[PDB]
DNA sequence: CAGAGGATGTGGCTTC
DNA sequence: GGAAGCCACATCCTCT
């Protein structure tokens, strides 16, 4: 199965699984370059819940969407997985993908990726409206020095 | 001239007088219509030094906003959107009170 | 076109 | 000085 997609898995802290290998860094909420897959060395049934959490640091569980898939032919396809939550300047997200058997598996996939908000980028008395509107269109710049 | 957003712009033009023409509010809480889209579209672009600027574009920037609920559209009437955040909390103007001015 | 939204580039601007 | 983050759009596009 390693021959048919070459540098495309990826080995997990557990001996019994493998995962797609993710981008080093990636935008929030962008769709994937590549299939997020879990790939279950031993003999998973087919229909195990598997999903996947992402955390760190600044966010123990970081906001996803499609984290769960289900296991078929000892292979998790995710359907369009994507990192919501942010990972925190110069910080990366460690995966903890969990095959849902009986008893329940865990698998970790350390530094995995780090998402951003524009991700991998190309290198670059009384006062009147108009002084209300302008006291109203800075709040950002005055809220945030001041405070 | 700092930073400034489109729901904002826009509510500059409907408290000047003078612009009347191609963007007015309706009478109708803070209901608003752009008369003429293609200007409100010009003058926008030049605010932000956006030569390519249009409506279609402009209206873009409002889309996002029905999300964040501050402007919604209103239904069947073209170019017709309404403010929807608390503007009389963040100006003290009740809509006759602004409109009078 | 007008109008809803998704995908993703862009330029301002603060933070380290 | 400047790369790395954040933000609001600016572009663009498919339908209806």
């Amino acid at each position: 199965v390693l021959a048919d997609h070459p540098g495309e898995l990826v080995r997990t802290d557990s001996p019994n699984f493998l995962c797609s290998v993710l981008p080093t860094h990636w935008r929030c909420n962008k769709t994937l370059p590549i299939a997020f897959k879990v790939v279950a060395l031993g003999d998973v049934p087919d229909g195990t819940l598997v999903t996947v959490m992402a955390g760190n640091d600044e966010n123990y569980s970081a906001e996803l969407r499609n984290a769960t898939a289900a296991m078929k032919n000892q292979v998790a396809r995710f359907n369009d997985l994507r990192f919501v939550g942010r990972s925190g300047r110069g910080k990366s997200f460690t995966l903890t993908i969990t095959v849902f058997t009986n008893p329940p598996q865990v698998a970790t996939y350390h530094r995995a990726i780090k998402i951003t908000v524009d991700g991998p980028r190309e290198p670059r008395g009384s006062l009147s409206f108009s002084e209300r509107l302008s006291e109203l269109e800075q709040l950002r710049r005055t809220a945030m020095r001041v405070s | 001239s700092g930073p400034i957003q489109l729901w904002q712009f826009l509510l500059e033009l409907l408290t000047d007088k003078s612009c009347q023409s191609f963007i007015s509010w309706t009478g109708d809480g803070w209901e608003f219509k752009l008369s003429d889209p293609d200007e409100v579209a010009r003058r926008w672009g030049k605010r932000k030094n956006k030569p390519k600027m249009n409506y279609e574009k402009l209206s873009r920037g409002l889309r996002y906003y029905y999300d964040k609920n501050i402007i919604h559209k209103t239904a069947g009437k073209r170019y017709v959107y309404r403010f929807v955040c608390d503007l009389q909390s963040l100006l003290g103007y009740t809509p006759e009170e602004l409109h009078a001015m």
